[PDB]
């Protein structure tokens, strides 16, 4: 149906002490069982767009809604409840914790919510085995290869079972053989519970995903 | 004229923000917290010294000579012998009277003595400590007694009545003495610092020859010691006024509490209060090792121009002295503006907590003074530059072994 | 017992660090900064309690408290029996003779005072006797016991004749005034470990040559060697006076208790300056670890939870280094004479003793730990304002 | 005649934590009036070779000589005396002092050698006007443009009149107008005295030169 409704998020701030027009009048609508794959470019503000939809910054132009909960009523502590339960964040700028092990990193969103310690360890085990990394659970991410620690960050956002996963280019930091395998893991979530994922794309690697590909170059359809 | 030897020190750590400037703020106020205590804490101990020799050790006598039930009849040969003794001021008498007061359910030892009013301006400070504007009522013949402040608020002996105190005098029999009524009206009241306000009374010379019931003479001759700040050789020569036996009674015996703990605290402060400057010198090490990681390309420029190995080590030596001079300059300014007006500070924070503390029941004074001298200020500036030279030796050697082949030069 | 460990995030940040980076270097400067202060501070604390160890054990544990005197001269023993001397706090009585004497020999001179006892009773103050028998004190041979340090400057061994003289308490002759010269030979020497001068001689109570044979008074011992003010103005019979007490010996029981309160309470600014090195150690992890704050801000972290990360991490850096000062303080426990070599200045006597107390560890570790919780507020607040938009993605 | 003789230049260390023979047996010779133009690629071995000829490190394979004085008979303090008298260093990424002005950046080797302070300031003014930068003397190098902070570094090594100027590709952030015009200024140093200079070339800027346009591929000289 509807999960997020963008209403004119014109990000007008001092982007390097100058007023730029890179994020101007962005407005789209994602469903619940379905999603949207924004095809952009390197410099159009794809990483900037997912920061505003998740609740990291304020655009001071418009306001969005999340199943009847607008961000004007959400405080700083209220956005932490939305980002931990029903919001998945997949990134690509080497965003892992090398101090902890690979088992604790997947279990880290469940450790924030302070659940029972039996269900934190079991949910991280079944999510690590979904990407084929249960044998590297008690391993440091520093000694892992580039095609292995990237899949830990993909499985890091699926333990909380969210509804909208703002993935910031998950394909491209790993090889061609594991690129097709992780496409089904995002596809199986549609069959069990219907988890949408808003993925950005600038090398046309999500062209075969669905029909809804909006070319939002610099916020222009 | 100035002396500009090497200009690579003042314009070396010129920063406009970042992570190097964040350490220099904490390194400035970290060493300034040490120097602030060494100024406002040592001025309180230096203020205790001037409050004793000028206020406390001004009205008290030094040495007394008594006798074991014998009137001092030979007061003529004892007077002529002390005329040419070095360290005298005047010749004042000193008589003793024991006391037992039972009135108003109180028990206090009222000590009286007699001092010649002709010789009173060169022995103590009597007219400066007075309440009324006219002090011309301290003569003899009128029989005018005076009291202190410690007995006026409890024994109803305020100015206006006729104070008659029952005092025991010397007698051949050892029993209860006579309760003679002292018909001496009171006129005027003295003032002390809350220590000698209940055992300080003055009697006239022509009036004290009728209450002792012994004779028309004096039983004890006192002496004044003009030598101050020590009593070592001024008490051994004042022992031949009496016979071969001596009667030691000095001001260092009954007042041994003060003038010893004041010098003992400052003696530890020359070795324990300097310990916090060596701990503060570790902040100078942490702010000089961060000036190497950002200026690593700057040393590689100087090494390509043929610089001396001792010249690169001499940059960070003077860089640590300038960082230690600016952090210690603010510690003296914050110590001056507090120690000069400490008395409004100690009275402003005491009334906000509710019930006040630090009363005068076992202690000597409720408030504290603050004397700022120019002797302890120079002692801090010496050890702030000598301890910083030992702290800047390790960043001067760590930044010298960096080869320019490792850095992208 | 499966404790709720919520400090696991701050424990891994201070453990898994490299060696070639600049963030590990400033942490070492901080660790050795507290260790310098805490150790040099427990060294002063060890030598101040060592003065309490040397006192009232063998230096101030053999001095009397109060003696009994009279006003009419001597004291008759047959009129004051042992059943009438009943005081509060006393447990043992003994006769004693007083009087200041002077040594008049052919070698040198000395000033001292005798101590009269009986062979049936033994003094519980100074039991240190170098082969001196309490039984062999017969007054028929006129024997006396000489101290060890007084016999060294005189040069007289045991078994020689030494003449004594008293100026005051001599024979009150009705015709003239003669000095009492008595031949008191020394048959044994003793040492009572006296850092004081200690010119006391041991005579017998049966000596009808000093004055008038009666005694002068009795000994009144007391099991309170610290203060006598609680048992001073008690019930006393007729013919008794009050004498001096512990007010003239070494250190006056003032220079240790006042200096410990000035060093323990007033001198608490060592850990206040040393806490600034913890701020330098916790202020450099917001530059080399900018990305880990961005990870711990987007996945639903409250601003209250991020304040409890650097506070425990700032307290974990205050534990190490402060326990090293207690570890180096125990290293100087077994150091008595080897820690101070000869660089000229020696200061012989009772200068540097050692005393380790277990109750002084908690009072020095609480001030070094509670001052680190309130200091780590400015690096803990500036890290919460780091939004993951301008620093790192 | 001769200035610097290269014999068995094999700088062997952990280049990227491996031991490779990228700089092995680099034997050549520079002249007193003759110069060399080493042609290669971007950052192959020219960054290492320029560091070894000035005296920044020891290769521990052979040795180089300088006017009859080898590097083996020079200590740590004695090696610094040769990098200031008759040696110069020009780099690419404007290796200057940003906390100082442009007037004091020129006379930086004059303040180390303990010279007369009267002739220090006069030599900095004539070297600043040689590149057309005397009007920007009391200015900061940070606030300058791209083609302005590069020309002041070329007039820094030749202040004390050296005999060998080790220039590490001065072509760079400067524009095309100040690309060939700076070459006649470096050409003027060898026309009045015997100041040679070693320039390396990557994108064929120094092809118009005197005689020695030889290429060096991984320490191997080609045509």
């Amino acid at each position: 149906k509807i999960l997020l409704q963008c209403d004119n998020l014109c990000k007008r701030y001092q982007e390097g002490s100058v007023q730029t027009d890179v994020l101007h009048n962005v407005s789209f609508s994602v469903g619940e069982g379905e999603m949207m794959a924004i095809v952009g470019s390197s410099g159009s503000g794809k990483s900037t767009l997912l920061h505003l939809l998740g609740g990291l910054d304020t655009p001071t132009s418009g306001d969005v809604i999340f199943n009847g909960q607008p961000m004007s009523k959400l405080s700083s502590a209220a956005k932490a409840e939305l980002r931990n339960q029903k919001l998945g964040f997949i990134y690509q700028f080497h965003h892992l914790l090398p101090d902890f092990t690979a088992l604790e990193n997947v279990a880290m969103p469940l450790l924030i919510g302070k659940k029972k310690p039996a269900e934190i360890n079991s949910r991280a085990l079944e999510m690590l085995k979904a990407v084929g990394l249960d044998h590297r659970a008690n391993h440091r991410p520093s000694e892992l290869s580039g095609g292995e620690r990237q899949r830990v960050a993909i499985a890091r956002a699926l333990v909380n079972n969210p509804r909208l996963v703002l993935a910031d280019e998950p394909t491209g930091n790993l090889d061609a053989r594991n690129a097709d395998s992780i496409f089904q893991l995002l596809g199986e979530l549609n069959r069990l519970q219907g988890t949408a994922f808003l993925v950005v794309t600038h090398d046309l690697q999500l062209a075969k995903r669905m029909s809804r590909q909006l070319e939002m170059r610099d916020g222009r359809l | 004229p100035l002396s500009l030897l090497i200009g690579l020190r003042f314009s070396r750590g010129r920063r406009r923000g970042g992570m190097v400037s964040l350490i220099s703020v904490i390194s400035t106020i970290g060493i300034a917290l040490g120097v602030a205590v060494l100024i406002v804490g040592l001025s309180a101990m230096n203020g205790f010294e001037r409050e004793l020799n000028n206020r406390i050790l001004a009205v008290v006598p030094h040495g007394e000579i008594e006798a074991v039930d014998q009137p001092w009849t030979n007061w003529q040969e004892a007077l002529d012998h002390v005329q040419k003794v070095p360290g005298i001021a005047a010749a004042a008498p000193y008589i003793n009277f024991t006391g037992l007061v039972e009135s108003g359910a109180n028990l206090r030892a009222i000590q009286v003595k007699g001092v010649n009013p002709q010789q009173e301006q060169r022995l103590s400070a009597l007219p400066s400590f007075v309440q009324g504007d006219a002090w011309r009522n301290f003569k003899a013949g009128e029989q005018q007694i005076i009291i202190g402040k410690g007995v006026a608020d409890a024994l109803k002996v305020k100015q206006g009545d006729w104070v008659s105190i029952m005092i025991p005098n010397s007698n051949p029999e050892h029993k209860l003495m006579q309760p003679k009524r002292v018909r001496l009206h009171v006129a005027g009241i003295l003032q002390l610092s809350g220590q000698l306000d209940h055992s300080f009374a003055m009697i006239p010379l022509a009036d004290a020859q009728q209450y002792l019931d012994m004779g028309s003479s004096v039983s004890g001759i006192a002496l004044k010691m003009t030598d101050v700040f020590n009593a070592n050789k001024l008490v051994r020569d004042a022992g031949e006024v009496t016979n071969s036996y001596v009667y030691i009674k000095s001001w260092i015996g009954t007042y041994g509490y003060m003038y010893r703990d004041i010098q003992m605290i400052r003696a530890i402060m020359y070795l324990a209060m300097v310990l916090v400057i060596g701990v503060a010198c570790f902040n100078i090490v942490s702010t000089l090792v961060m000036a190497v990681k950002d200026k690593s390309g700057d040393i590689a420029v100087l090494r390509t121009l043929g610089a001396k190995d001792g010249l690169i080590r001499a940059i960070f030596v003077w860089y640590g002295l300038l960082a230690g001079l600016f952090g210690s300059l603010c510690g003296v300014i914050i110590g001056v503006v507090v120690s000069l007006q400490l008395t409004p500070i100690i009275e402003w924070i005491e009334k906000l907590i509710g019930h006040q503390f630090l009363s005068s029941d076992i202690y000597f004074i409720d408030f504290l003074p603050s004397e700022l001298h120019w002797l302890d200020v120079f002692y801090v500036l010496v050890t702030a530059l000598l301890l910083s030279l030992l702290a800047s030796w390790y960043p001067a050697r760590r930044a010298s072994n960096i080869d320019p082949a490792r850095v992208l030069s | 017992m499966y404790q709720p460990v919520a400090l696991f995030i701050g424990l891994r940040y201070m453990r898994g660090r490299a060696a070639d980076r600049f963030g590990r270097f400033v942490s070492w400067l901080s660790t050795i900064g507290i260790t310098l202060g805490v150790m040099a501070l427990v060294t002063v604390l060890s030598v101040m309690n060592g003065f309490e160890r040397e006192l009232q054990n063998n230096i101030l544990g053999l001095m009397p408290q109060a003696i009994l005197s009279s006003e009419h001269g001597s004291l008759n023993p047959q009129q004051l029996p042992e059943t009438a001397v009943k005081l509060d706090g006393v447990n043992r009585v003994a006769p004693i003779t007083t009087g200041d004497v002077v040594l008049q020999s052919a070698r040198s001179v000395a000033v001292g005072v005798m101590l009269g006892i009986d062979p049936a009773q033994k003094d519980p103050l100074t039991p240190y006797l170098v082969n001196v028998k309490q039984t062999d004190l017969e007054p028929g041979k006129y024997n006396v016991i000489l101290g060890e340090q007084l016999a060294s400057q005189l040069g007289v061994n045991r078994g020689d004749q030494i003449r004594v003289m008293v100026p005051s308490a001599s024979q009150f002759t009705p015709m003239g005034r003669i000095p009492s010269q008595r031949l008191f030979n020394v048959i044994g020497t003793f040492a009572a470990n006296s850092e004081v001068d200690g010119y006391e001689m041991l005579v017998n109570i049966e000596d009808a040559s000093r004055l008038m044979g009666n005694i002068t008074g009795w000994r009144l011992w007391l099991d309170e060697p610290l203060k006598v003010d609680s048992l001073s103005q008690q019930k006393l019979p007729e013919g008794s006076k009050w004498q001096d007490w512990r007010d003239r010996k070494g250190e006056l029981f003032q220079a240790v208790r006042m200096e410990k309160n000035m060093m323990g309470l007033l001198l608490s600014l060592i850990v206040a300056v040393a806490a600034f090195n913890i701020i330098t150690s916790l202020g450099l992890m917001v530059m080399e670890k900018q990305g880990e704050v961005a990870i711990l801000q987007t996945q639903g972290l409250t601003p209250r939870q991020i304040m409890m990360v650097f506070m425990v991490q700032g307290a974990s850096a205050g534990i190490i280094g402060a326990i090293l000062g207690a570890a180096l303080g125990a290293l100087l426990a077994s150091q008595l004479n080897n820690l101070m070599p000869i660089i000229g200045v020696l200061l012989d006597g009772a200068a540097l003793p050692v005393a380790i107390e277990p109750l002084q560890v908690i009072v020095i570790a609480l001030v070094a730990m509670a001052i680190a919780l309130l200091s780590t507020l400015y690096p803990s607040w500036r890290a919460a304002a780091t939004q993951p938009a301008e620093a790192l993605r």
